[PDB]
């Protein structure tokens, strides 16, 4: 009764509602997952299509921070495309003064930092969007951290952010991703995603993906069109 | 009732509600529609009489010679989007001295929409957008909302009962991209007069248009101009 | 320099119980004189006194925001402000001006209102705060006082021989300072009551 | 009291620009009509007893020498407004060398019509919107031309309207009386006809003013002895 | 009164007719949410961490998933509370010890790091625009003068350096064992301090911890550099479990 | 700093905080004039004399400039507000414009301050309801009179505060051509439009008189009882 | 902003009153009574005392008599916290006046100066008022002496004869009475100002611990502004008992 | 930016209800008891731990504010660190202006006006503390007593915290004058053995003085000197 109205406030059980309720947000958002394997790291993406008016590649969840750094984000795309544009001011920063590639766990540290600023006062409020960074590095290896509404960065083999996820979550412990290698992972990727994936509410999507690692020399890339329907064959092969 | 009032307060379901109640000042006013072919991008809008005495409201606004926009909405707050937009096309053009492309024209505008979203005691611009333009991509329709999430789009249609607009553009949407320059104006003109009730149809006054694509500049025919594109269209 | 202008002389002597300022009554732009009734000395309540010489803008510029500053710090407190408070005053009064200093040496002279003691000091453009036992001086003549006040100064006087010393300290001193002159004003501090008188000096 | 002036009511409407319009029905019935050689404005200036002076009070103000204006509902928030549209005519005429056309003008005052809000503001922002509503009648190179404004910032393009106290029984029977090419002095007793009934307080000379202006004569208000004469002819 | 609430007191942080601060009084509860425990014993010469270390999925990577922080290379942190809230305070501690270093050159000590971070939220406290951090900060350190140093700070705004510490789900009841061996005054070495630390653990838990299931910061006189000890290392002081 | 919004509409469309300001008008003391050929007057009564007051501190009829006075009723915090801010225009207008202040010029400015507080962010709309009088160049006296919501009118008479109605009824029935044609009967009339006011009293009443260039005089207690002598 | 936390200070009540005007003033109504009578030579102020005890140390002054000017001073009725903001205030616009102008500043320059600082807070910003009344006493070179009373609001004015505090109201109606215009002395004022607290006083017998009394007159071409000791006060008491009875 | 309306406000009754609850917060804070007597003021606080693993040399209630200076409170603990960090910093702007230090009057009447500004200034309680300042100036030492409202007085003995109305009443029976700060400490401590329970040791109580020698506080070997009930 009155304790959930804003983020400056803590339930009597220690709970801040707001911050909770941003993280709803993101359940009702549509389920991303990412991967890391020995070569580098993949992603993947459900992006529904609302309507066939929509042009195919509109409300690209898929942004690109930096170079070597890729971005997939679950929640609500309006905050998103802000933090999109916040998290390459950082990586822009980064270059401008040490000017090198801004390593990836970082990054996830200074932009989980400016999530996390608008859960303390009362005249902002908590972004509803739960976002992932996967990056790779000669000198580091496959790297794949998550950040959620309230700020909290965690390193992870596979992740599912979104709707799905404990679904999801099961599907990829099965398999064994660290000796795997990346053009095999791909093939993976879309197999777990259209096994995760039944249509009830929502109707048709698009599938996503993402190259960063040994393939792409460093550079984060979106599949190319004859690897993602090489990928995307596989797992409708598969499916049955 | 204690969620509704503010902006930066969300729900138990992780809905905001003044957000969804600016989406609400976009179906209370007149519907636009627009389509793009290979070529052309043509944007059409139903210009609403308070009555048959006082003139009708200016539904479309100049923003660039390769750029023009539809307004649904508010209309003057609609005028601070569009003096936001011709600022930056005319630093586009004075600083690169080139045409600025319209799909960094619409990021910009996420930009400015995305902060009032943000923001305790402020308010979401009301005002939904068409974005037609033309650039060495090829022409681009681009709708906005309040939300500040902007789409790429082949064609769409907002504003009051515009879903009915929206389900016409589907059916034809294979024919959008050979369409010549009246032909694609024709697609846009029977998507109107679907919004509208069978006791009201189309008139040189309470319909404007603007066209854009290759060789043409964007330009908007008002009224005599009109005529020309209405005639040879059978309701 | 720019202190220059207007000339001016203040002076201050320590007795045994007693202090003594005294500056001259000239008033003047550069080589013009304009009146003789111009004030330098200035009280600060009983038993302390400021004296003041360079620019004439700033003597009365700066005098009118110390009894600004005095008036509420006496206000505020429940007693007499201490001489020795009121050089630091002063102080960072002028101080505050570092990149913009008035121009202008404060002189200050008075008795401690514990019971006796007798307190003078001397400040600069910058203020920075110099106590002495003996005397100080400022103005433009200030080369001529250190001569005067030299030969003519004792570690204990009564307040008799104060009057006397200080009065033929400044008259000899001024009269060979093309600037300063038109009378000389001389103020006598005792435990008991306060001596003022106007001295007759050469008119020119 | 519990809704800011910013929030938006589940219908998609702000409130305080919903409220703003609610005040224009309190206002003073002022009548504007255009003809082609020329605009014509009347409104009544509702006198509250007989002790006070008639000649005080005016409605019409000058805007610029080829453009005239009205105002209803609040008369205080009018003041705003006028000065500020004369700055604008005066600032156009200083750069550009040429009279603003009304159209500019309207643009000018709409522009601050939303411009209301707490946050995120400057000491000159305001925190509520004007409750007065304007109709700029003026003649420029496109001819004669006569405009509404509204709380809300809406500017419309109009051949005639009425508002202030009625505008429900006026615009009812003004749209009937005008058509077409009907002339000034025509539209003068057609104003003035609609305007006699609406009103309570009976026509005077100085009951009421009127005003005018012509494409070759600048902004006209037509006197109490000239207006005796119009009064003759009702 | 006794818990009467007049308006506006229990939202945000202001005075009841009892005099308390509930949005304070909550901020303690946000510390048992974090779903985990936390112990730092003081030794003679030895200050040593020992974390109930989580990690359900075996997705969740163990490797970026640490309560142990570095704030400078002598001072160790392990923050016990909501992850956000501690992430939020080790960036700005960060800060103010390295602020610390480039106004009075010299690395800042623990006493006076817990000192500035208790001011900081003393401010969320008393205005209203804010709430407080849930976040428990325990920082161990070695100053040169002192010796082992371990304070803790409250979100409240209140620290104090304790001899034995603990934080989290399990906390009187883990002071109350801690009370038994502190009382009997055992010689301290390195290997002492962490067998009786872990303990202490496996007291109130009742589990025996595997080597995968905590992780032990340590810091002594011989090591003033706070360091992480691993899997291998671990293993070693577990064995010492099965003796005495 | 602080910035709300304190005046708002509401769903009748009336300003609350406008309206609630003029009824601290609607308890005031109450302030009469009339206008004459050469001559206006201006009149205040005062209940709250005790005898122990100084009265010359109390007096709210003041002057604005030479060629200009003024009356209020409201609340009397505010009206010193005003009346500095109003002295303020009327020299920077000297210094502006060579020519002295017109009456309607200084009515004006003092509208556009009570506009101005209506729709700032957290401010307060002025109580006070102020009558202004003066000579224009030519020698035409002018009386006017504001409002909380900074509406300015003219009057030939009129009265503001308390009891404003009833000191208007007879006003409007005795204010006539035949009337005002010397300095004593426009004076005799302000004393009866009092009447109406008068609680069994009428030595509280204060007067105020300005005749062509001559600078305000205000009359004492011995001159008014003369006028007061003279009533059957 | 979170406009539920704020309670609008500023507004008007429906009959047009401030709320936090008229709660300042009830504040005042329980605080210390302070009265002044205007005499033919010299201006008296009376302050009763509300916190005594056997610990206190009355290290100060007069205790709720300021000193706002060498020729002014003034007592204070309503919060003891919000007095010292005021005072700050009246000894900083005292002394602006003196740097520009160079002369005394004048009873009628000084009060309608605070008294916009006064308006500022009851008119905008939001901040709650101030919940002291004022008593003003002092000479200038015009209108002789004077004597002020402003409150919350920032109303004031000259009286002859005034009170505030707990029990003004009996304690004006004392005053209308006994006090005569042009006739009242230095020496029967002092004697008045005790037959009027006697009657208003909640405790008896009328110690002189209670009540402090500060007078000002003009001396020698000086505003000499004293502050009775208790031995001449109790001297006043005994005399005017003595009175009651012989 | 924050909150700019001001959290205070008057009570139909006239009574600011803050504060009121202010003055509620320091009633069940850390007994604190102070005496002003003779050449010296001392300061006597109860310091009362849960537990054993508390470090006392860690935590220090009674702090000096200066050379001349000292100060404890009764009342919310972690606000009191705020004062302190800011009449330390007055004391020092006056000591840079002036060149002396502060007098105990002057510090009071600043650090009493901050305590103001917060029962006005918007987006700020008021604070949970009641000061005890003990000063020595001029031979003449200075025991005040600020409370939330900003409202200080001077007391020669007064008390704080659980039991401060039978606190003061057990100091009317015993203070006096010609008291010398031998007996003070003794009568201080006297009076929280009736107000503390439990045996009181050098880390149950900590106490400090101010006299001509400057503000210190004793150390817990000099305390357990005094706990002999000799001095």
């Amino acid at each position: 009764t009155g304790y959930d109205l804003s983020a400056s406030t803590f339930s009597p059980d220690g709970r801040v509602f707001q911050v909770e309720y941003a993280m709803k947000a993101v359940e009702n958002s549509s389920t991303a997952i990412g991967i890391r394997c020995k070569d580098g790291v993949v992603f993947g993406v459900e992006k529904l299509v609302l309507s066939k008016l929509y042009e195919e590649g509109s409300n690209k969840r898929l942004f690109n921070v930096d170079r070597h750094v890729g971005m997939a984000v679950a929640g609500l795309l309006a905050d998103a495309r802000s933090l999109a544009d916040i998290a390459r001011e950082e990586a822009s920063n980064f270059r401008s003064n040490f000017g090198y590639n801004i390593p990836l766990k970082h990054l996830a540290d200074r932009v989980a930092m400016y999530v996390h600023a608008y859960t303390l006062y009362s005249a902002v409020r908590p972004f509803g969007c739960s976002f992932m960074l996967g990056s790779y590095s000669v000198n580091d290896g496959a790297q794949l951290y998550m950040i959620d509404p309230s700020g909290v960065s965690y390193g992870y083999w596979g992740c599912a952010i979104g709707k799905a996820r404990q679904a999801a979550k099961t599907e990829i412990e099965k398999l064994q991703m660290k000796e795997m290698t990346c053009r095999d992972v791909v093939k993976e990727v879309a197999k777990i995603i259209y096994i995760v994936h039944d249509e009830v509410k929502d109707k048709a999507f698009e599938l996503e993906l993402s190259w960063v690692g040994e393939i792409t020399n460093g550079r984060h890339e979106i599949v190319p069109k004859d690897v993602r329907e090489e990928a995307e064959k596989y797992a409708k092969e598969s499916l049955k | 009732n204690q969620y509704d009032n503010d902006v930066t307060v969300w729900s138990p379901q992780g809905r905001i509600h003044q957000i969804e109640y600016a989406m609400e000042a976009v179906k209370q006013g007149s519907a636009t529609v627009g389509l793009k072919s290979k070529t052309h991008a043509v944007l059409v809008a139903l210009k609403r009489a308070q009555s048959e005495l006082a003139a009708h409201q200016k539904k479309i606004l100049h923003v660039d010679n390769h750029i023009g926009i539809s307004i649904a909405g508010l209309t003057a707050d609609a005028r601070l989007l569009c003096n936001f937009m011709r600022q930056e096309c005319l630093d586009s053009r004075f600083v690169f001295d080139r045409p600025l492309p319209v799909s960094r024209l619409v990021s910009l505008i996420g930009s400015k929409t995305q902060i009032p979203t943000q923001r305790y005691g402020r308010r979401p611009y009301g005002v939904g957008l068409l974005i037609a333009g033309y650039d060495d991509m090829g022409p681009h329709i681009f709708q906005t909302c309040p939300s500040a999430n902007y789409f790429d789009c082949r064609a769409m249609s907002i504003g009051a009962r515009s879903q009915s607009a929206r389900t016409y553009l589907e059916r034809h949407m294979s024919e959008f991209m050979e369409c010549n320059l009246n032909e694609l104006v024709k697609h846009g003109l029977r998507a109107l007069r679907e919004t509208l009730p069978a006791e009201q149809d189309l008139t040189t006054k309470n319909v404007s248009i603007g066209i854009v694509g290759k060789d043409l500049e964007f330009t908007i025919y008002d009224d005599d101009d009109v005529s020309p594109f209405l005639e040879g269209l059978e309701e | 320099s720019i202190m220059s202008y207007n000339g001016g002389a203040v002076m201050a002597m320590k007795g045994k119980n007693c202090v003594a300022i005294a500056a001259d009554r000239r008033f003047g732009i550069q080589a013009q004189m304009v009146t003789t009734d111009f004030q330098k000395i200035f009280p600060m309540g009983d038993r302390l006194y400021i004296g003041l010489a360079g620019l004439a803008t700033d003597v009365q510029t700066v005098a009118q925001r110390l009894k600004f500053r005095l008036n509420l710090y006496e206000l505020k407190e429940g007693r007499q402000i201490k001489p020795y408070t009121l050089m630091s005053m002063v102080a960072n009064l002028l101080y505050e001006k570092r990149f913009g200093p008035y121009y202008t040496e404060p002189v200050i002279a008075g008795l401690d209102p514990k019971t006796f003691k007798p307190f003078i000091c001397s400040l600069d453009l910058i203020g920075c705060p110099m106590v002495t036992d003996d005397f100080v001086v400022s103005g433009t003549c200030t080369e001529q006082m250190y001569g005067m006040c030299e030969s003519l100064w004792e570690p204990n006087m009564d307040p008799e021989h104060l009057f006397e010393t200080i009065s033929q300290a400044m008259l000899n001193a001024v009269d060979r300072d093309a600037v300063s002159g038109m009378g000389v004003i001389v103020h006598i501090i005792e435990k008991d009551k306060i001596t003022t008188r106007t001295l007759k000096a050469r008119m020119d | 009291y519990d809704r800011g002036v910013n929030t938006f009511s589940p219908e998609g409407r702000l409130f305080q620009v919903e409220y703003a319009i609610e005040a224009i029905k309190l206002g003073s019935t002022a009548i504007g009509i255009q003809t082609s050689e020329g605009v014509c404005l009347a409104v009544e200036k509702r006198i509250t007893s007989p002790l006070m002076e008639p000649s005080s009070i005016e409605k019409i103000v000058e805007i610029d020498a080829h453009i005239g204006c009205a105002m209803s509902g609040l008369i205080a928030d009018a003041k705003t407004l006028i000065d500020k549209a004369r700055v604008e005519t005066q600032n156009h005429w200083f750069t550009y060398n040429e009279t603003m056309t009304v159209e500019s003008v309207t643009q000018a005052v709409s522009n601050l019509a939303l411009q209301f809000g707490e946050e995120d503001a400057d000491p000159g922002a305001m925190s509520r919107p004007f409750g007065v509503a304007l109709l700029f009648g003026g003649v420029d190179e496109k001819g004669p031309q006569l405009f509404h404004m509204d709380p809300s910032g809406t500017f419309v393009q109009c051949d005639a309207r009425a508002i202030g106290s009625a505008s429900e029984g006026a615009q009812s029977s003004l749209q009937e009386v005008y058509h077409k090419s009907m002339t000034l002095k025509e539209a003068i007793k057609s104003s003035l006809i609609i305007l006699k009934q609406v009103m309570e307080e009976k026509l005077n000379a100085t009951n009421i003013e009127l005003a005018t202006v012509q494409p070759g004569q600048n902004f006209h208000m037509f006197t109490k002895e000239e207006l005796e004469e119009v009064i003759k002819d009702i | 009164s006794r818990g009467s609430s007049a308006g506006f007191d229990r939202h945000i942080t202001i005075f009841s007719p009892e005099g308390r601060l509930y949005q304070v009084e909550y901020a303690f509860k946000a510390i048992n949410q974090g779903g985990l425990t936390s112990v730092a014993v003081r030794g003679k010469d030895c200050a040593v961490i020992v974390t109930q270390k989580k990690v359900p999925d075996k997705l969740l990577d163990s490797s970026t998933v640490t309560h142990l922080f570095k704030i400078t290379e002598n001072i160790g942190c392990v923050m016990t509370g909501m992850t956000a809230d501690s992430r939020s305070q080790v960036q700005r501690a960060r800060y103010e010890a390295a602020n610390w270093k480039y106004k009075y050159g010299y690395e800042i000590p623990v006493d006076m790091l817990c000192k500035r971070i208790a001011d900081i939220s003393q401010v969320y406290t008393q205005n209203a625009e804010m709430r407080p951090l849930g976040c428990c900060m325990i920082l161990i350190g070695i100053d040169e003068e002192q010796g082992p140093q371990v304070y803790k700070c409250d979100p409240a705004g209140y620290y104090c350096g304790f001899k034995a510490t603990a934080a989290g789900v399990k906390q009187t009841e883990s002071t109350s064992f801690l009370e038994k061996k502190v009382k009997k005054k055992f010689d301290w070495t390195f290997e002492q301090t962490v067998e009786t630390a872990i303990t202490c653990l496996s007291t109130v838990l009742s589990i025996d911890f595997k080597p995968s299931e905590i992780e032990v910061g340590v810091v002594t006189v011989e090591n003033p550099k706070f360091r992480i000890l691993t899997e291998a290392e671990i293993d070693a002081h577990l064995v010492a479990l099965a003796e005495r | 700093s602080y910035d709300r919004a304190i005046t708002v509409f509401s769903p009748d469309g009336h300003l609350f905080q406008v309206e609630y300001a003029q009824e601290a008008v609607k308890k005031g003391s109450t302030a009469v004039g009339v206008r004459g050929k050469d001559i206006v007057v201006l009149g205040v009564e005062k209940k709250s004399v005790a005898k122990l007051q100084d009265e010359r501190t109390v007096r709210k009829i003041c002057a604005l400039d030479d060629n200009v006075c003024m009356a209020f009723a409201g609340l009397t915090a505010d009206a010193r507000i005003v009346i500095n801010r109003a002295r303020v225009e009327c020299q920077s207008h000297r210094l502006t414009v060579e020519d002295p202040v017109t009456v309607e010029y200084i009515t004006r400015y003092i509208a556009s301050l009570k506009q101005r507080y209506t729709q700032s962010n957290g401010r307060r709309p002025f109580g006070i309801s102020a009558l202004i009088v003066g000579f224009d160049f030519d020698g035409t006296p002018r009386l006017y009179q504001t409002d909380p919501s900074g509406t300015y009118h003219a009057w030939k008479a009129n009265a503001i505060g308390r009891g404003a109605k009833s000191v208007r009824e007879f006003l409007e029935k005795n204010y006539t051509d035949e009337a005002i044609e010397t300095d004593d009967l426009t004076i005799k009339l302000v004393i009866k439009a009092l009447l109406e006011v008068v609680q069994s009293g009428g030595k509280n009443i204060e007067l105020a008189v300005m005749r062509r260039d001559q600078p305000l005089k205000i009359l004492n207690p011995e001159e008014i009882e003369k006028y007061v002598a003279e009533i059957e | 902003m979170s406009r539920r936390y704020d309670s609008r200070t500023t507004i008007f009540s429906p009959e047009g009153r401030l709320y936090q005007v008229e709660y300042a003033m009830e504040a005042i109504g329980h605080a210390g009574t302070c009265l002044g009578i205007l005499a033919n030579d010299g201006v008296l102020l009376a302050a009763e005392r509300r916190n005594i005890h056997k610990l206190l140390d009355e290290v100060f002054f007069s205790e709720k008599i300021y000193k706002l000017n060498e020729d002014m001073a003034c007592s204070v009725a309503g919060i003891t916290s919000d007095a010292n903001v005021l005072t700050n205030e009246l000894r900083l616009i005292a002394q602006r006046y003196l740097l520009q102008y160079q002369e005394p500043i004048p009873c009628e320059q000084l009060v309608t100066a605070l008294c916009d600082i006064k308006q500022a807070y009851t008119q905008f910003g939001g901040k709650r008022p101030f919940g002291v009344s004022l008593l003003y006493i002092g000479w200038d070179k015009h209108y002789g002496f004077q004597l002020y009373q402003s409150d919350p609001s920032g109303n004031y004015g000259g009286w002859k004869a005034t009170c505030i505090g707990n029990n003004s109201a009996a304690a004006v109606s004392m005053l209308k009475q006994d006090y005569k215009e042009g006739e009242m002395t230095l020496k029967s004022a002092l004697a008045l100002a005790i037959k009027v607290l006697n009657k208003t006083m909640d405790v008896s017998k009328l110690s002189a611990e209670k009540v402090e009394i500060a007078t000002l007159t003009r001396e020698n071409g000086k505003t000499v502004i004293r502050v009775l000791k208790q031995k001449e006060v109790e001297q006043l008491i005994k005399k005017h008992e003595e009175e009651e009875a012989k | 930016r924050g909150y700019s309306f001001s959290l205070t406000t008057f009570s139909p009754s006239g009574k600011l209800v803050q504060i009121e609850y202010a003055l509620a917060a320091v009633a069940g804070g850390a007994p604190s008891v102070g005496i002003k007597a003779a050449n010296g003021v001392v300061l006597a606080t109860e310091k009362k731990q849960k537990s054993i693993l508390y470090d006392e040399r860690s935590v220090h209630k009674v702090e000096p504010i200066t050379k001349h200076i000292g100060l404890v409170y009764s009342g919310m603990g972690p606000d009191y660190r705020v004062l302190v960090h800011r009449a330390r910093k007055l004391a020092q702007q006056y000591y840079l202006v002036y060149q002396e230090p502060i007098p105990t009057a002057q510090l009071v009447q600043r650090v009493a006006s901050v305590m103001q500004e917060y029962t006005q200034s918007g987006g700020v309680r008021p604070f949970g503390v009641s000061l005890l300042i003990c000063g020595w100036n001029e031979g003449r030492p200075y025991l005040f007593q600020s409370d939330p409202s900003g409202a200080y007085f001077a007391w020669k003995a007064t008390a704080m915290g659980k039991n401060y109305v039978n606190g003061k009443t057990f100091l009317e029976k015993r203070y006096n004058e010609d008291l010398e700060l031998e007996d003070a400490i003794h009568t201080a401590i006297l009076t929280l053995k009736e107000s503390f329970e439990g045996q009181m040791t050098e880390d149950n109580i900590e106490v400090g003085i101010c006299n001509e020698a400057g503000f210190r506080r004793l150390t817990p070997t000099e305390v357990k000197d005094y706990l002999a009930a000799i001095a």
